[PDB]
């Protein structure tokens, strides 16, 4: 979940919080 | 009870932001809006961009500022 090796994910928790 | 302790909110929200505005305009649009979908390579069908655009402000901005994607982050005030 964005826990182990932070190279990218986090923009999925900017646009998954405005569209789910 | 003690969570967030940290301002830095805006910091992730303001840099959030700028990974969406590509063009450095101010602005998150459409076009960025669905260039973030492709980066993340999630399929959407162009009217849940136009949904997400919607949602966040119509009625004042008519694409999204960084006032209008705190609002839309601010909606989840616990909720």
């Amino acid at each position: 979940r964005a826990d182990l090796h932070h190279q990218h994910s986090v923009l999925h928790r900017a646009l998954q919080a405005w569209v789910t | 009870t003690q969570k967030m302790s940290e301002k830095d909110t805006k910091e992730e929200i303001l840099k959030a932001f700028k990974l969406f505005d590509d063009d450095e305009t101010g602005k998150i649009s459409f076009k960025n809006l669905k260039r973030v979908a492709k980066e993340l390579g999630e399929n959407l069908t162009d009217e849940e961009l136009q949904e997400m655009i919607d949602e966040a402000d119509r009625d004042g901005d008519g694409e999204v500022s960084e006032q209008e994607f705190l609002r839309i982050m601010k909606k989840t005030s616990l909720y």
